[PDB]
């Protein structure tokens, strides 16, 4: 995450990261909305143009860490993959719409002060919280800038980061770029054009989009970390899978297990 | 709250989701909270 | 150009050997 920071102990303990099993290596981000299903984007699981295409074995998942790498043993959950249900209407050939896809770890997964899930919203809580201006969350150990200084490829983050960005209405997100967006997807980041700065960048994906209800007090994930072109550029937005426009199959996949 | 899932074939946790063992049980407000809540002007 | 397609977030992983110059900037 470029313009975030050090995302305190336990701040998202629903955070969770995509590991492939070999080689070893961090994919994507995802979020925890029970003990036994993850939700993540699509596309960190499917993705032809850049012969991606996993399956249940190709990897698992680590949930309650912090650092990007150490073993954080006694705190961070691994977790062995048996089913994953990415939503059929995704398009990765056109504009990357419906980047969505559904865990099912193998074992339950236990609770703690690190891990902990986050709440899917409800048609009540979109509408009042998802709204241009209000102010929302991502976090994960994704780029800490667009660029390469080349012959340094440490821009990644040694710990989660995080970053409170606010939504942007409709109209410029659409105008923003001339990729076709749809109402499966929604965009946030700074007009301002200096105010403050901030955006999610590769490494990312999958990433919960979450906001705080100031009515129950409970957090809730309205998207999922899914494209963006560049990082931070200015009078560019990034982009956010609605979770809620999908709730429909979220509920479906999980009702009849696939 | 409000259970929306069937607590078998979603799992546990539904009924306490968003509420994170280290804050909000405990009463306390993360760093930057405040930026979001302050945000959300809508009644 | 020839395109526009969105550009996916997982990181470059898929190609973490990329672009920069032959060497030479300050
Ligand atoms: C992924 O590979 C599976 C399993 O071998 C195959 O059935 C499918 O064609 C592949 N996915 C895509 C859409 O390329
Ligand atoms: C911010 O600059 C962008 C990027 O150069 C430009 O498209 C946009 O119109 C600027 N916003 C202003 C000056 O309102």
């Amino acid at each position: 995450i470029v313009e975030g920071w050090d995302a305190e102990k336990g701040i998202a303990p629903w955070q969770v990261m995509l590991f492939r099993k070999s080689p070893q290596e961090l994919l994507c981000g995802a979020s925890l909305i029970s003990d036994r299903w993850v939700l993540t984007a699509a596309h960190c699981i499917l993705y032809p143009p850049w012969d991606k295409n996993f399956t249940e074995n190709d990897l698992l998942v680590r949930i309650g860490k912090h650092s990007r790498t150490r073993y954080e043993r006694n705190v961070e959950k691994i977790s062995m993959l048996e089913k994953i249900y990415v939503h059929p209407r995704y398009n990765w050939r056109e504009n990357l719409d419906r980047d969505i896809a559904l865990l099912k770890l193998k074992k339950p997964v236990p609770f703690s002060d690190y891990i902990h899930p986050v709440c899917l919203p409800d048609k009540q809580t979109v509408t009042s919280l998802l709204r241009a201006g209000y102010k929302g969350r991502v976090t994960g150990w994704g780029n800490l800038r667009e660029t390469w200084t080349t012959n340094i490829n440490e821009i990644q983050p040694s710990v989660l980061q995080v970053v409170n960005l606010p939504i942007v209405e409709r109209p410029v997100c659409k105008a923003s770029t001339r990729i076709r967006i749809t109402d499966n997807m929604f965009c946030a980041g700074f007009k301002v054009n200096d105010t403050k700065r901030g955006d999610a960048c590769e490494g990312d994906a999958g990433g919960p989009f979450v906001m705080k209800s100031p009515f129950n007090n409970r957090w809730y994930q309205m998207g999922i970390v899914s494209w963006g072109e560049g990082c931070d550029r200015k009078g560019k937005y990034g982009f956010y899978t609605h979770v809620f426009r999908l709730k429909r199959w979220i509920q479906k996949v999980i009702d009849q297990f696939g | 709250f409000h259970t929306f899932f069937n607590e078998k074939t979603f799992g546990l946790g539904e009924a306490d989701c968003g509420l994170r063992p280290l804050f909000e049980k405990k009463s306390l407000k993360d760093t930057t909270e405040k930026e979001l809540l302050d945000s959300y002007i809508d009644g | 150009k020839s395109s526009d397609k969105p550009n996916p977030r997982g990181y470059p992983g898929k190609f973490c050997a990329n672009d920069s110059d032959t060497l030479e900037l300050p």
